[PDB]
Formats: structure tokens, C-alpha cells, sequence
């Protein structure tokens, strides 16, 4: 939902302004076909390079469940 | 015929630019928007030399407001406008395109294709405010940008451009207005957003290293020079010998040398006469640079007020108002003891640092590397009896 982002972001934006929409995330451990498409989309809603990185919600691994 | 009639906007024009003119030709023929936004871009770029180029943008490319980038559209305007010294004709076209945005926006939705048309806007509004610096009227210079700066700071995603004209123009009004501090910041991230299709002389990058180092010089709270001595315009007017006592001055006050720079003060301070006011300040900020230094190469961090009193030539009763004042800038954090004069000193603001000062900081770190050499290797002897 699109809408639902451009109607979130402003709204922290009257908060922090400072912090600034860069990517997104899914929690799933490995990656998806339209990851890659969809990272084309948010290049809609930010500037440089929209950061991708998945959090390892299961944790059974070793550390560091992010990976960017 | 606008075809013919260009040609007579040919007439005038070096011939050498002609080959565009063809391009456009086939292109007002065959109306590949982005085509033509390359040619003339750039061909208006050259034509800089050309005053033609108004109404060549006055001409078709006035009808051309639909198609291409706004900030290739508005570059137009700006290059145009530049060397005009008829301020409100630059008024005058800016708010007239405007106008024009106003439209545009007024049919066209975001994903419609109106939605940057906001950027184009901003832009204009950048330029304006620049005009009216140019037409002193110095008030709404300042309301204009900021409200700009609120519009900005909101939106994350922006053009670079947008952001140098801002902070270009920043950096001019507190030029004017002489607030030291703000025009540093400013400028500095003027010259860090600063791209290579913005082409500036080399006269005028000296210029600005020159007037930063002014103010950071003035400046009341800039105690950290390492960022433009480290800076990649300062490269441009370190040779010449005429400044080269400038750079003396910063190197010998990040070094925090009392008497070496009091020594420098002697001769410019007649010459510069922005240096002859504010003397004062420069005593302050000495004494200041000097304290800090004296602590931050103290193995163990207090002071008597004597210590400083002699390390900064400062009589001992303003010895406490040089400390609190250090404190209150941000620059030491700690307390004043006076029943027995000491001044504790939590902790020293980091700092970018030169050669030199790293040398000493090597030294303390081979101490508190032999104190642990002994420690752990006189403490197997002690203890043999238990390892595992």
C-alpha cells in the first residue's frame, strides 16, 4: 500500500523530521523472488539506494539475525 | 517562420554553435522532448555567451514549459536571468513561470506526472530570494528562505541541485548580515552538496576558502578547525604567499601556541581591518584554545588556576569565566573546585587533529602500553602456583 506509506511517513515526519524513509525489510530468513522488483518501487519514495535488509525473527542461528 | 526566424537567431550566433541549431531544427521536426532538452541544455549552457538564448527560451521554448525536466526548464531561466541587472524582469519571468507551475499542478496529480513540479518550484523560489539579495530588500530574502527551509527539510527525497542553490543563497545573506557561525556552517555544507555540472571559478573557490576562513576565524562557537584545513578547498589558495600568514594563523591555533600566534596577530591586524574590530574575540578564542589543548595532553586531567593563568597569560580571577565560558560552548565538560582552585575536567571535546598533535597522543599510548607490560608480566611470577 502505497497510501498507506505516504500516509505514515508524513506523520513521523511531525515528529523526527531528521529521520528520513530510506528501505524496507521483511523478516523472512532468506530472500523472495520480488524482492528485487519491489526495491525498484520504494525507489519511488526515497533517493540513493533503498537499503533492503533482512531481520532473522527466529534467532535460532548465531547472532547478528540482520544482514544487509 | 519560428524555423526561419530561429535562423535569425542564428544570424547572430557563432557559427561554431550552430550544429545544435540543425539538431533542434530536426528536432522541433521530429519532437524527441528528451532529444532536445540534451541539445539545448547544453547548447544554452554555451550560449551563455549568447543573450539571444532569452528569446530563444522566450520563443518556442516558452511554449516548450510542457515537456522536459523543470530543472532543465529552470536552469534556463537561471543561466538567462544571470547577468540580468534588471531585477524585477528576473522577478518578473520567475513568478510568471510560476504561474505557469500553478497551472501544471493545478491539472496533474502525482503519479499523474505533477509531482517533482514541487522541486522546479522550490528552485524558482531558491533564485527569487538570490534576487532579492541582489536587490538588498534584505527581509524577504530571509522569510523567503525560511519558509523554503521548513518545505525542504520535510521532504527526504530531492535533487541535488535544489539543495546548492539553497544553501548558495544562505550563504550569501549571512554574508551580509555578518553572522560568522551560520555562513561557516552554511557554506561548508554548500561546498560538500557541490556537483560537477555546477562549474565555479577557481578566483571565486578561492574566494569562498577565503571568507570561510574568516569566519571560522570570528566565529564565536567554531572551535574545530581540522574540517577546513583538512578541507578540499583549501587547497586552492594554499600557495599563494599573500594568505600563506592565514594558514600560519589556523595551524598556529588548533596548535593552541599562545605567544607564536600573538606574535601573528601583530602585523595583519593593522592590514585587515575586519581583524582590527573584534580583537577581542580572537583573545577569548586564544586563551580558550590554549586551555583546551593544556588539558587535553595533561596525563591526569586537572588544573590549578595558576597552571592557566600562566598557560594562557590570563590574570587569575577571569580564570574561572575562561573555564565556565569553555564549558558552556560545549567545549570541556567537568567542575571548578575553588576552595583549592582545581578544576577536574570530565571529559574534552574530540576533535579532528593535525600531525604534530598525534605525536604526543603516540607517546601517552606507549606509557599506558608499558604500565600493562609490567603489570601482567610481573603478575605469573606472583601467582605461579595458580594457572590453568
Amino acid at each position: 500500500d502505497h497510501n498507506y506509506i505516504e500516509n505514515m511517513n508524513e506523520m513521523c515526519k511531525k515528529i523526527n523530521a531528521k529521520e528520513k524513509l530510506i528501505g524496507w525489510y521483511h523478516s523472512g530468513p532468506k530472500l523472495r523472488a520480488s524482492d528485487l522488483k519491489i526495491n525498484e518501487l520504494f525507489k519511488k519514495y526515497t533517493q540513493n539506494n533503498p537499503l533492503l535488509l533482512i531481520v532473522d525473527v527466529k534467532q535460532q542461528g548465531v547472532g547478528l539475525p540482520t544482514d544487509a | 517562420e519560428i524555423d526561419t526566424i530561429l535562423s535569425t537567431l542564428r544570424m547572430e550566433a557563432d557559427p561554431s554553435l550552430h550544429p545544435l541549431f540543425e539538431q533542434f531544427e530536426k528536432f522541433y521536426e521530429e519532437k524527441l522532448w528528451f532529444q532536445l532538452s540534451e541539445s539545448l541544455t547544453k547548447f544554452f549552457d554555451d550560449a551563455k555567451s549568447t543573450p539571444l538564448r532569452l528569446r530563444l527560451y522566450d520563443n518556442f521554448v516558452s511554449k516548450f514549459y510542457d515537456k522536459i525536466n523543470q530543472l532543465s526548464v529552470v536552469k534556463y531561466l537561471l543561466a538567462s536571468l544571470k547577468d540580468s541587472k534588471d531585477f524585477d524582469e528576473s522577478l518578473k519571468y520567475l513568478d510568471d513561470l510560476k504561474a505557469q507551475f500553478q497551472e501544471l499542478d493545478s491539472k496533474k496529480q502525482r503519479n499523474n506526472g505533477s509531482k517533482d513540479h514541487g522541486d522546479g518550484i522550490l528552485l524558482i523560489d531558491s533564485e527569487i530570494a538570490r534576487t532579492y539579495l541582489l536587490k538588498n530588500d534584505l527581509v524577504k530574502a530571509r522569510d523567503l528562505l525560511d519558509d523554503l527551509e521548513k518545505t525542504l527539510d520535510k521532504k527526504d527525497s530531492i535533487p541535488l541541485r535544489i539543495t546548492n542553490s539553497f544553501y548558495s543563497t544562505n550563504s550569501q545573506y549571512f554574508k551580509f548580515k555578518n553572522d560568522f557561525n551560520s555562513f561557516y556552517y552554511t557554506s561548508l555544507l554548500y561546498l560538500s552538496t557541490l556537483e560537477p555540472s555546477t562549474s565555479i571559478t577557481l578566483a571565486e573557490r578561492q574566494q569562498l576558502a577565503y571568507d570561510l576562513s574568516i569566519s571560522a576565524l570570528l566565529g564565536d562557537k567554531i572551535y574545530n578547525f581540522g574540517e577546513l584545513l583538512h578541507h578540499p578547498i583549501m587547497e586552492t589558495i594554499v600557495n599563494d604567499s599573500n594568505y600563506d600568514w592565514l594558514f600560519q594563523l589556523l595551524n598556529a591555533l588548533t596548535v593552541g601556541d599562545f605567544d607564536k600566534f600573538d606574535s601573528l596577530i601583530k602585523v595583519q591586524i593593522s592590514k585587515i581591518p575586519i581583524l582590527a574590530q573584534h580583537e577581542s574575540f580572537l583573545r577569548q578564542k586564544i586563551c580558550l584554545m590554549t586551555l583546551i589543548e593544556t588539558v587535553f595532553v595533561k596525563n591526569i586531567r586537572m588544573l590549578s588556576f595558576e597552571d592557566i593563568s600562566k598557560a594562557t597569560h590570563l590574570p587569575k580571577d577571569n580564570v574561572e569565566h575562561l573555564v565556565m565560558r569553555a564549558i558552556s560552548l560545549g567545549l570541556l565538560k567537568g567542575s571548578i573546585d575553588q576552595v583549592n582552585e582545581l578544576v577536574t575536567i570530565s571529559w574534552v571535546q574530540p576533535r579532528i587533529i593535525s600531525g604534530d598533535q598525534i605525536t604526543k597522543m603516540k607517546d601517552r599510548l606507549v606509557e599506558w602500553n608499558d604500565q600493562v607490560e609490567k603489570l601482567g608480566k610481573k603478575m605469573e611470577a606472583r601467582g605461579q602456583s595458580i594457572w590453568v
